[PDB]
């Protein structure tokens, strides 16, 4: 017979000798037999059982049969702690599985995620929330987790980006909430937590600076959970960041009143965000040949907000800004909010239809690199503003893009922005004081079986003789190999 | 001033000094407990010196009364498990934090000052003879440290 | 035919002290920040020939207790 | 929560625990992640020694809450 | 290679030092670093005096250490 049946078939046998006592058989017979049946179809076939059966059951969350599975084994002696093992282990096996592989990046956290239910779930129903398997639960996935450096971390970070971004609106306010505990309660297990702050930290500088989140208030969740799981040290530089953004709108307020005030007010209706430097993520600044009315706007605000601020230096973030542009069309009227490269570069296209890739750059002063992934927004996108000469995906140099003056969209604003040293000492009088005398060969040997990194053994030696100095050992009157315990 | 103390722990708490620890022992914020871990390479070697702080009511600008609860061995610290520290008592500096004066002070149990000592009796002993003054202080260090 | 305009803009901007926040010893604030006591409801920062920087507030009354620098032992004086 | 128990070489080991989890169980954590046996440990926390009774709760333990860990060599 | 020290007033400072430096020229960087006079530090290692006649590698110092700044006391 098969585990699942045959446990229906170790409950019905029990129940029958449970019957047979109250039957006819005196009750001081009760346990003499209970034991002996039991010992007999459980006790001499535990690991037999388990192996066969409870790694397959698992995998098909057959929850009856588990129950009462975990229901039997706790009769045996010794049965329920090897029903710990067998499961534990599977929990390393199965938990590898989904984290070892690379190619299942993309599947990596949702399985973590439901996996994690999975066992908990088993836990709630089956083996009745015993407290002895859920600490192994979690001591088990602590494990696992960590056998993939750095890479769960960045999952788990990118996943959290995923569900607050203002693309998550199939999930509401509540359900979300629910999905980041789940989270926390996932989070806890990693070891590079300092690595999970900077990519969290790294989406959530792409979040702010461009309006994309969700919800405030699920993005203010977020981080009252890490500060109690990790302390306001560890999100004390994000904190930061939401002061900034808190911060900017105010300076908007005085700023802008200062340009009203004057009667030179440009057409170009300006924001700009003041962001401490500390925080944020390092950026490089780099150059750009900006226009005659675009250089001066910045001008009158740098003065402005140092003259509210001494000691101060604004240096700007070109990279991170975006302005619109509304096109006159063969078709009606749209508009492009376009980060600086593509404003500078889509400022090149209508004096002439088309520019040379070189045309253009010493006009902007933009790195290749960066133009090319520019131009490519501008001419392989879904909104191809520019048709290059010669079609193709990549652009390269001898490219004459040309400005798309057919160009139609369903929307009438649109977007392009897509593209060691104690631990011997302390090993050392704990196995000899257990052992009260011992030799040097055994006392090297029981180190790196009890240690667990490699030791050198002029280290080792090293150890030893400080050990001697404060009187924690001492050698034989006539044998230096020989140790003995002091105290 | 409470401030001053309220900032004090709180960026000791954030970034700890090594060997060092104190927080307050009640509600009232001016009375802290220090703990001052033996210094390595020294009789006072895994040794754990319970101190016991009193900030006055213009901490800033006037020292702390700083006093060993763990009777230490040693010339600059009566039995009494008083200090006799010149930057506690006479060149008191705000600048000076308590996370400064722990570590001072688990400085200058390595680096005793025999001449005006607070305790000649020990101080005669470390000045002779050094070697008897390096069993007496682990044996002090080991029937009250540990 | 040829038009080079633009009609909006939006831009960020990193913000970094002159030299250095200068962290007055004596209350732990930062310069622009008020002294201690003072936030509490024009508090100036006073320098020393050594060039350390102080708040008035604080280093007013240290000096009613000390005429020496905190940090340094030189005497107190500004520029 | 974490503790990240610190000892004196600056090794800043990180621990989690729930809030409610007794002292020996904070030892414990330490022994999978550093290898000292509960025996040998002697927790400092905030210049107080921890009672291996006594639950995290009791000290006010919050998120990154450093501890200091020393060895006691005898430790029984 | 560098190494870190804790200044006074509460700030934390990077040196770029070598273990041959000796503990003369580490004072001296402190002061044009923030400018304490070379008398009035002493560096706290581990609780030990950093001695003036001395270098680095005497004290088993090593990258991304720490070295606690103090005001100079004296006995009592
Ligand atoms: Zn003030
Ligand atoms: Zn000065
Ligand atoms: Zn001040």
């Amino acid at each position: 017979r098969e585990v699942p049946e045959y446990l229906n078939h170790v409950s019905k046998r029990l129940e029958e000798e449970g019957d047979r006592v109250i039957t006819y058989l005196d009750h001081s017979t009760q346990k003499p037999l209970i034991a002996c049946v039991e010992k007999q179809l459980l006790g001499e076939h535990l690991t037999a059982i388990l192996q066969k059966g409870l790694d397959h059951l698992l995998d098909e969350n057959r929850v009856p049969d588990l129950a009462q599975m975990y229901q039997l084994f706790s009769r045996v002696r010794g049965g329920q702690q090897a029903l710990l093992q067998h499961w534990s282990e599977y929990i390393k096996t199965f938990g590898t599985a989904i984290v070892i592989n690379p190619e299942k990046d993309k599947d990596m956290v949702q399985d973590l995620l439901d996996f994690k239910d999975k066992v908990d779930h088993v836990i709630e129903v089956c083996f009745q929330k015993n407290e002895r398997f859920v600490n192994l639960m979690k001591e088990s996935f602590e494990t696992f987790i960590n056998k993939r450096p750095n890479k769960p971390a960045e999952l788990i970070a990118k996943h959290v980006d995923s569900k607050l971004r203002a693309g998550n609106k199939e999930a509401t306010d509540e359900e979300l909430e629910r999905t980041l505990d789940k989270i926390m309660i996932l989070f806890r297990f990693i070891h590079g937590k300092d690595v999970f702050e900077a990519f969290y930290k790294k989406d959530l500088a792409k979040r702010l600076l461009v309006g994309k989140s969700a919800s405030v208030d699920a993005e203010k969740s977020m981080l009252s959970k890490l500060k109690h799981e990790c302390g306001a040290a560890f999100t004390s530089k994000l904190e930061g960041m939401f002061k900034d953004m808190e911060l900017s709108k105010d300076i908007m307020v005085h700023f802008k009143q200062h340009m009203q005030n004057q009667s030179d007010s440009g057409p170009i209706d300006l924001t700009v965000n003041i962001l401490t430097m500390g925080y944020w993520p390092t950026y490089t600044p780099m150059e750009v040949h900006l226009t005659p009315e675009m250089i001066k706007l910045q001008e009158v605000f740098k003065a402005f907000y140092l003259g509210k601020h001494s000691g101060r230096k604004l240096q700007w973030q070109t990279t991170l800004g975006h302005a619109v542009l509304k096109a006159e069309f063969k078709e009606g009227k749209k508009e492009f909010q376009v980060s600086l490269f593509q404003t500078l570069v889509l400022l090149m296209f209508n004096e002439g239809d088309g520019f040379s890739f070189e045309e253009i750059k010493m006009a902007t002063g933009i790195e290749d690199s960066e133009l090319r992934r520019t131009l490519q927004s501008l001419a392989c996108g879904k909104a191809r503003v520019l048709i290059k000469s010669p079609k193709g995906k990549e652009v390269e140099d001898g490219d004459k893009f040309i400005f798309n003056g057919e160009f139609k969209h369903k929307l009438f604003r649109i977007k392009i922005n897509q593209i060691r040293q104690y631990q011997i000492d302390a090993a050392i009088v704990r196995i000899m004081k257990m052992r009260k005398t011992l030799g040097h060969n055994l006392l090297v040997s029981e180190l790196y079986n009890q240690l667990k990194f490699p030791v050198k053994p002029g280290d080792l030696k090293k150890r030893i003789e400080s050990l001697i100095d404060r009187d924690y050992m001492e050698r034989d009157k006539d044998n230096p190999n020989q140790y003995h315990y002091v105290a | 001033a409470l401030k001053r103390i309220h900032k004090e722990l709180n960026d000791l708490a954030r970034d700890p000094p090594a060997q060092c620890s104190a927080g307050p022992v009640g509600d009232d914020m001016f009375h802290w407990q220090a703990t001052i871990m033996g210094p390595n390479d020294s009789p006072y070697q895994g040794g754990v010196f319970f101190l016991t702080i009193h900030f006055p009511t213009d901490y800033p600008f006037k020292p702390p009364k700083v006093a060993f609860t763990t009777r230490i061995y040693h010339p600059n610290i009566n039995s009494n498990g008083s200090i006799c520290l010149d930057i506690l008592r006479s060149q008191w500096s705000p600048a000076l934090t308590i996370s400064k004066v722990l570590l001072s002070i688990c400085s200058l149990l390595c680096d005793p000052n025999p001449d005006d000592p607070l305790v000649p009796e020990i101080a005669r002993i470390y000045k002779t003879d050094r070697e008897k003054y390096n069993r007496i202080a682990r044996e002090w260090t080991q029937k009250y440290a540990m | 035919k040829k038009r080079f305009e633009v009609k909006k803009w939006n831009a960020v901007a990193l913000w970094a002290w002159d030299i250095v926040v200068d962290n007055c010893a004596i209350c732990r604030n930062h310069i622009m920040d008020l002294c201690i006591e003072c936030q509490a409801n024009e508090c100036t920062v006073a320098w020393g020939v050594c060039n350390h920087a102080f708040h008035f507030h604080c280093i007013s009354r240290w000096l009613k207790t000390r005429q020496v620098c905190p940090l340094d032992n030189r005497e107190w004086e500004f520029q | 929560m974490l503790i990240k128990v610190k000892t004196l070489t600056g090794k800043e080991i990180e621990i989690d625990i729930e809030p409610t989890d007794k002292v020996e169980r904070i030892k414990e954590r330490v022994e999978e992640k550093e290898g000292i046996p509960p025996q040998q440990q002697r927790l400092i926390y905030s210049g107080k020694q921890m009672n291996d009774e006594k639950t995290a709760a009791d000290y006010k333990i919050l998120g990154g809450s450093v501890l200091h860990l020393v060895l006691a060599l005898r430790g029984g | 290679m560098q190494i870190f020290v804790k200044t006074l007033t509460g700030k934390t400072i990077t040196l770029e030092v070598e273990p041959s430096d000796t503990i003369e020229n580490v004072k001296a960087k402190i002061q044009d670093k923030e400018g304490i006079p070379p008398d009035q530090q002493r560096l706290i290692f581990a609780g030990k005096q950093l001695e003036d006649g001395r270098t680095l590698s005497d004290y088993n110092i090593q990258k991304e250490s720490t070295l606690h700044l103090v005001l100079r006391l004296r006995g009592g």
